[PDB]
């Protein structure tokens, strides 16, 4: 047969990774940029009369 | 690297060739790979000492200390891989690591005074080549081990294994290279006799290996294990302490010589 | 030693957001921003008496 | 500030603990001289 | 890349502040971490002709 790499593996193909753990190998790829939302500024310090504290 | 992520790729089934004769159809063949995973797992020592004690220093023993704490560590290596155990009290590991003891087959040693256990020996050596399949690279040794082989005796009081030198740290045994140590028989530390007197394989089945090490570091502040604040009790604490994996690539690849039951 | 994706890289802005976060927190509304509760604090917020407009 | 000392938030010693704490932090104040002074929009309820 | 190994962090728990008094214990926030990850797919066209059409 044929190695597939996919996961299920294809019809009338074999694995090549179909060794026990072996799907452990499959590489990633860690994205360097997040999902992340910016979070709320402070609107206090600017919408207030500055004091000597 | 730490925790879990660390794999070996492992080839699960292996190409296999064909005869192919003149204008005969070629064919493809097999191959297939899987992998083992472990964990790390960390050993730390720590000694504290009031600062009269820092300052006196009592025949040098701060310029020791450095030296006793990597020997402890590199003990609890041997008793976290071999024994699957903490060499501070010598209980088992509640870790998720597996050590070479843990599911090797064993061949079990006479307890009977004067009984050769040479042929013991080659039964597992054996078990591990033709049973197992594996290579065979050599022997860890308990002392105990080469004393029982040294003594065994004929009926006419010759030695059956005359080869075996007296109190020899490192050896070979039929040719293997072979090293002795008492962490394999495991009361080293707060451990007790297991009962294992060697441990035989292809020792490139076993991969090892230090994550992160933290060399000898002196600490000033807090209360690092709990006999409390060191700038209250004018204390300074040393901690040493090593992050480290290994795994057996096949259980199979060992084998373990331990006595008989009482 | 894992940090693992580099969130160990962005802790000096996120903690400066929340403390940022907490001024107005406590100046609008008198409450602490970790658990959304009010200051038992001697502090009067702007919402504290002021008059509503449904 | 990074801490490596102690046990900072009550979680216990950082050193016996094997661990590291980081801190942020502000001292301010604030006075509202009239309630009057502001208005507050509301949405109704359901 | 091929197969189900593409991976996003998303920042999932931020900190938030408290506010203490002079000799009140500080606390410690939250800070956490998931991630979403993507499969590929293949797409593919293709045309044939007899040489006497080329």
């Amino acid at each position: 047969a044929t190695k597939s790499v996919l996961q299920p593996p294809a019809a009338g193909s074999a694995s090549i990774v179909g060794g026990a753990g072996g799907t452990q190998l499959l590489p990633k790829n860690i994205s360097q940029e997040w999902w992340k939302k910016a979070t709320e500024q402070s609107i206090i310090p600017t919408l207030s009369k500055s004091t000597p504290v | 690297i730490i925790g879990d992520g660390n794999v070996v790729p492992v080839l699960t089934k292996r190409p296999s060739a064909s005869i192919i004769g003149e204008l005969q159809n070629k064919v493809d063949s097999e191959l297939e790979v899987g992998a083992k995973n472990f964990k790390t797992i960390k050993a730390e020592v720590g000694l504290e000492f009031s600062l009269e004690t820092i300052l006196t220093n009592p025949a040098g023993i701060l310029d020791i200390i450095g030296e006793e704490m990597s020997g402890a560590l590199a003990r609890q290596v041997d008793a976290a891989v071999i024994h699957n155990r903490q060499s501070s009290n010598g209980a088992q590991l509640t870790s998720g690591t597996v050590s070479i003891t843990a599911g090797a087959p064993t061949v079990e040693l006479p307890l009977t005074a004067g009984v050769d256990i040479d042929p013991f020996l080659w039964e597992g050596y054996n078990t591990v080549t033709e049973a197992a399949g594996n290579n065979f690279s050599g022997f860890a040794f308990d002392p105990r081990l080469t004393y029982v082989l040294a003594t065994a005796r004929d009926s006419d009081g010759r030695r059956l294994n005359p080869d075996i030198n007296m109190g020899q740290t490192v050896t070979s045994y039929s040719g293997q290279p072979a090293i002795n140590s008492r962490t394999v028989g495991g009361d080293v530390d707060a451990g007790t006799d297991t009962g294992i007197r060697a441990i035989g394989g292809d020792w490139d089945a076993l991969r090892f290996g230090y994550a992160h090490q933290i060399g000898l570091r002196k600490i000033e502040y807090g209360d690092p294990f709990g006999n409390g604040d060191l700038q209250r009790r004018n204390a300074v604490a040393y901690l040493m302490e090593v992050i480290f994996g290994w795994v057996v690539l096949d259980p199979n690849a060992f084998v373990v010589y331990k006595l008989a039951a009482e």
